[PDB]
RNA sequence: GAGAGUUUGAUCCUGGCUCAGGAUGAACGCUAGCGAUAGGCUUAACACAUGCAAGUCGAGGGGCAGCAUAUGGCGACCGGCGCACGGGUGCGUAACGCGUAUGCAACUUGCCUUACAGAGGGGGAUAACCCGCGGACUAAAACCGCAUACACUUGUAUUAUUGCAUGAUAUUACAAGGAAAUAUAGCUGUAAGAUAGGCAUGCGUCCCAUUAGCUUGUUGGUGAGGUAACGGCUCACAAGGCGACGAUGGGUAGGGGAACUGAGAGGUUUAUCCCCCACACUGGUACUGAGACACGGACCAGACUCCUCGGGAGGCAGCAGUGAGGAAUAUUGGUCAAUGGGCGAGAGCCUGAACCAGCCAAGUCGCGUGAAGGAAGACAGUCAAGGAUUGUAAACUUCUUUUAUACGGGAAUAACGGGCGAACGAGUAUUGCAUUGAAUGUACCGUAAGAAACAGCAUCGGCUAACUCUGCCAGCAGCCAUACGGAGGAUGCGAGCGUUAUCCGGAUUUAUUGGGUUUAAAGGGUGCGUAGGUUGUUCGGUAAGUCAGCGGUGAACCUGAGCGCUCAACGUUCAGCCUGCCGUUGAAACUGC
């Protein structure tokens, strides 16, 4: 543009949108459980995922992912919720925290236990 | 706690009875029409109206202000 | 913290005996583990930029925040960085300890000035990483004067050879004349690699 | 009134202070009028650093020291009436030579023998 | 001042996206030794119990319950000063609120300093005490007259000087009017100073035109009233004022310096720190006072809550408990020893300010978890031999740091009481005074003893093979095994290491610096034309833009040099930045007139 038509109009910005918006900007969120079910991936990937509808305490509705091998959730039980989107996976941008709350860790875990919520072995 | 509240409200009443007194004086003094018993009541007034910013009732300043008005007035009869 | 971990082992990985001399560097020149001396894949520029930079930290003792802080002292410096960063590596209290060869090794030169051994200045000063400046005097304390390792130290290191340090064995002490030049100094580390690895 | 006082300016355990110049309702690290100097405590001949012009200034026009402030101003000579005099002129007190006084006090030094022959 | 990947069978572009890097008042998972120095309800101006946070003066007064025979002192009462500060919060507010620069010939200012004058007489109440809620008595530096102030205020006149219009200042006055405190340091009037406020201005100050007209005390005048003060501030002719250079309305927000970030331009936020503003359960009204949004004041009206049948109380945005909410943030701690503040003649009293201690992976910095010798044990992995490995076990020195004992600073300098030059101020010499505190530091016992985990290992990317096998992994290319799980090794880092969230840069992805529009997104269907933007050549003025000189103005943090923290973070001093704004002098090439 011309500098007489910048000085009359200008130029426009605009902000970016959050990743992971039903966060509301806090690094965790406490949830309840609704259904705990398996979710089928994308084209090229084949396996049962397990996924999990939560109520945050903000009153949004999330599918966050269940981690590792093997976990105790069902209905009704109160998990931290935290970012991350998994890329077959339409529409799960959320994960539970293993080792919190009401979930546990995996258990047989030996490397990456801090990402499991794995105590160290004795 | 009950101390500030009787120090206050007998200094209101102080100050209300000689602010009112002025105030009236002043009203009676703007209504003459003699200029010779104006100018025999003036002095008084204004004794009243200059104790009052002594004792700071009100502002020297409003004195001199009520002061200058009710001379300009006695001069213009 | 410190490595204190096997000393053979990076010995071996670099090559050179950044530790001295040792019996194992012969009959054994590969890096450890059971995938040593099996040729020798293509490591690339970056793989050898960093090899260079661990082999400057575990000459000398310092561990990464330490030694980051010290290329940017050395940027800010006059001169050459990489230069001014081997001097300002060789001006460490440990190191001027172990060139006026106190203690046989830099390791053994820490554990003195740690263990309050090492006065500067006549005063007792423990702090490894303490920048010796020219124009001091570091010294034996006088209370420990006669250490059986110091005195073995001491044993055979008549030489005292080194043109920036001047030793009195009378007032077992010794004093640094200057920053020497890179070429002086006796180190085999490229750090013209260490100063594009941290600069790029 | 204005004052003159000192601000804590140093850091936990070490002390410093900044003599300034301020209003008395006035926070103690907060606004001040004027800067008239320092005040290091912590070293044993008590460093201070003042503006001899300017503190002398707010004496005349007013200001009240604290306790420790005119401590200060009476060891850097400040409080004086040499000034007052009315009926005398030139009087140099002179006193800057006695205040010198210097106090060169040291410790003597002794060490201990190491008699390790083994 | 530098990155990478990703659309295709392959290529060059355009374009978004995802990863690398830095930072946090962060949270979560695994793990955890110390010291120093920072920080610690980011969610609601949420709710509760207890305690503290602002008192002091017996050199003001009447007195004397707690002691010596009213005198030590002191509960209560009258009285003086203070509680408007320190401290807390960010609701509201788009405004002369804030920043920057000024003006007041339209202003006020307790305590403090200086100078000039003066402190003469008198009167009446009512607290407490006493007698019953009502009555009686009495004192003051409480309150109020009279006298004196011609330094003050008001009115008039004269003279002189002068400014920026209203005007200002200084001699001359005559006239009227206005004060005081005493006790063992003080009081009153006036002027100047200092300090602190107030008002008014130039410029700058977020989005929405799917907000275009707004305004009737509204714009100006005359007069009056009122105020510390000018003024439609208020009250009794004219029709004006503000508006596409964005009025009005709606939404959102406390504002700056800092801080962070980037080569810069710039961008993000005002957590801790400093300045200004606003507020104190929600509204309204004032009173007292030098000063009031009255933060530990009052009255009224609301709502909420508590304790009691007549009613009475509270406001947690002061400091500590607790509860709730939340991913998440600590002791119902010590001391007034230091600095600051209030009161007091001083000694002194008070101080949840402050200085400290406690708790919290905890932001940053520093240190340790041993040093030098020791052959190729046992057990794990791979293939008889590599590797873990000089690693272990042995033997010899050291004790930073833990443990036990002892010495133990500095942070504290004035005090008060004695003097000495003399007429009050200072100048010297002494006593006592440390929460932290067995903390710094120092020294001796005998001891390797008490102290390492976390994430990667197919490429980008630094790191490898065996055993398992949908379970899974995952930033991308993707992998169901150099990618999944375990084992052995190796590679980063290291008392931390990873994950998530948020912000900035590369990102030129809003491009003034610094992008584009034939076909990738992008020329209005075409003209005329209003506001606006731009303007051939030449001469002469002007000085708005522009250029130059001089002057004023602009804590902490940040940049070279030191100094002190054993080093370092950090603290502190000094040189180098002021590179914006304002005022005043010049120049005339260019733009404007
Ligand atoms: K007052
Ligand atoms: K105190
Ligand atoms: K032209
Ligand atoms: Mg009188
Ligand atoms: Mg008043
Ligand atoms: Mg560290
Ligand atoms: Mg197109
Ligand atoms: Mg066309």
């Amino acid at each position: 543009p011309t500098i007489q038509q910048l000085v009359r109009k200008g130029r426009e910005s605009f902000a970016d949108k959050s990743k992971s918006p039903a966060l509301n900007s806090c690094p965790q969120r406490r949830g309840v459980c609704v259904r705990v079910y398996t979710t089928t991936p994308k084209k090229p990937n084949s396996a049962m995922r397990k996924v999990a509808r939560v109520r945050l305490t903000n009153s949004k509705e999330v599918n966050a992912y269940i981690p590792g091998e093997g976990h105790n959730l069902q209905e009704h039980s109160i998990v931290l919720v935290r970012g991350g989107r998994v890329k077959d996976l339409p529409g799960v941008r959320y994960h539970i925290v293993r080792g919190t709350l009401d979930t546990a860790g995996v258990n047989g875990r030996t490397q990456r236990r801090s990402k499991y919520g794995a105590k160290r072995p004795k | 706690s009950e101390k500030r509240i009787r120090q206050t409200n007998a200094r209101r009443l102080h100050n209300r009875y000689y602010a009112r007194t002025a105030r009236n004086a002043v009203k009676a003094f703007r209504a003459l029409t003699d200029r010779t018993e104006a100018e025999k009541k003036y002095p008084v007034l204004a004794s009243m109206l200059d104790r009052l910013a002594g004792k700071n009732i009100i502002h020297k300043n409003k004195a001199a202000n009520l002061k200058s008005k009710l001379a300009r007035r006695i001069n213009t009869l | 913290a410190r490595y204190t971990g096997p000393k053979s082992k990076i010995a071996r990985k670099f090559g050179d005996p950044i530790f001295g001399a040792d019996k194992v560097l012969s009959k054994k020149n590969y890096p450890p583990g059971q995938h040593g001396n099996n040729r020798r894949r293509k490591t690339s520029e970056y793989g050898l930029q960093l090899r260079e930079k661990q082999k400057a930290k575990y000459t000398y003792g310092v561990l990464e925040k330490q030694f980051r802080h010290l290329f940017h002292r050395a940027q800010r410096a006059k001169g050459v960085t990489g230069e001014l960063l081997i001097q300002f590596l060789e001006a460490r209290l440990d190191n001027v300890v172990f060139r006026l060869g106190i203690a046989p090794t830099r390791s053994a030169a820490r554990q003195l000035v740690s263990h309050r051994h090492i006065t500067v200045d006549g005063s007792v000063v423990n702090i490894p990483s303490y920048s010796v400046k020219p124009g001091q005097v570091i010294g034996v304390r006088e209370r420990s004067k006669s250490l059986e390792v110091i005195a073995d130290a001491l044993t055979g290191f008549n030489h005292s050879k080194y043109p920036w340090m001047e030793w009195d064995q009378s007032s077992l002490s010794g004093k640094l004349l200057h920053m020497p030049d890179r070429t002086d100094i006796p180190e085999n580390i490229k750090e013209q690699l260490i100063v594009e690895l941290y600069s790029k | 009134a204005t004052k003159i006082r000192l601000q804590r300016h140093g850091r936990k355990g070490y002390a410093f202070y900044k003599i300034v110049v301020a209003d008395s309702r006035a926070p103690r690290d907060g606004k001040f009028i004027e800067r008239i100097g320092s005040y290091n405590p912590n070293t044993n001949p008590a460093t201070i650093d003042l503006n001899f012009e300017r503190a002398l200034y707010w004496i005349g026009v007013g200001a009240q020291p604290t306790d420790t402030a005119r401590n200060i101003l009476s060891r850097e000579g400040v409080l004086m009436m040499k000034h007052l005099l009315g009926g005398v002129k030139k009087g140099a007190f002179d006193q800057a030579a006695a205040e010198n006084k210097f106090e060169a006090w040291l410790k003597g030094k002794k060490d201990a023998l190491n008699n390790m022959k083994a």
